[PDB]
């Protein structure tokens, strides 16, 4: 999920976005 | 794992800042 | 506002603190 | 909601919990 | 300045970007 | 101020994600 | 390999706290 | 109530900073 | 790296949320 | 100590109170 | 108290050092 | 570069003074 992208590799604010409701 | 109950605070503040008025949903499974 | 919107940053961390593996879901207004 | 209820007085852990689904 | 402009009302992150390197 | 001096360490924190790899300047009161 | 994005935040915070009203330069890479 | 509440929170960060080896007691009210 | 500097930081501020009003004590040698 | 209880394994909150003074 | 003597104007760091161990 | 000054080793205040204006 969120996690396993986001804490192997950073993500940038454009793909934390997809997270947002 | 601590390391990744760390992350996830981080990703939490940030998510904060990105989503605004929208809000958003932490489920740490996925 | 700018208060509320700080206070709001504090609140994330606390709910991720205190969620742990259920995770939580934040909307500041709906 | 949370913002209302939490940022205008200390809501304790366990009010904080309300929130966790 | 940055101040001046975000302590008094909510910046974006649009706004903040004006004032990266 | 201890409310604008609170409200800078928050702006710093987006600062570091907005900026990124290009960094930036904080300068407090100019 | 997140580990120095993670680091990065926190010494912004650092910074902040031990330049005070000096404020600061951050630049990342060089 | 809660803007002391707000200050606290970012008072142990700096005690945390400052202190370093030493370590501390925080304690609100004495 | 800092990994154990990092961990102390978050445990800081999750002892500030959960001793409250009691405060607690960080010594980080031992 | 603190540092070895929880910097691998994570601590509960339950468990974080056994540092409260 | 540190919060009633840092909260409304500025503790410098090296004020703060007086709260160590 | 600050990263790698104390991302790999701790800064003391003196290093991290460094950076300040
Ligand atoms: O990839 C990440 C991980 C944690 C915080 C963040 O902004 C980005
Ligand atoms: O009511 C609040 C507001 C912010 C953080 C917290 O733990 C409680
Ligand atoms: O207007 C502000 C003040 C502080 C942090 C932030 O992201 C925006
Ligand atoms: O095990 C840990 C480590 C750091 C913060 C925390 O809440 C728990
Ligand atoms: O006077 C203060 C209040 C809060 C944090 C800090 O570093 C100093
Ligand atoms: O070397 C470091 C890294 C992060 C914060 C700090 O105070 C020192
Ligand atoms: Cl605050
Ligand atoms: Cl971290
Ligand atoms: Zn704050
Ligand atoms: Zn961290």
């Amino acid at each position: 999920g969120i996690v396993e992208q986001c804490c192997t590799s950073i993500c940038s604010l454009y793909q934390l976005e997809n997270y947002c409701n | 794992f601590v390391n990744q109950y760390l992350c996830g605070s981080h990703l939490v503040e940030a998510l904060y800042l990105v989503c605004g008025e929208r809000g958003f949903f932490y489920t740490p499974k996925t």
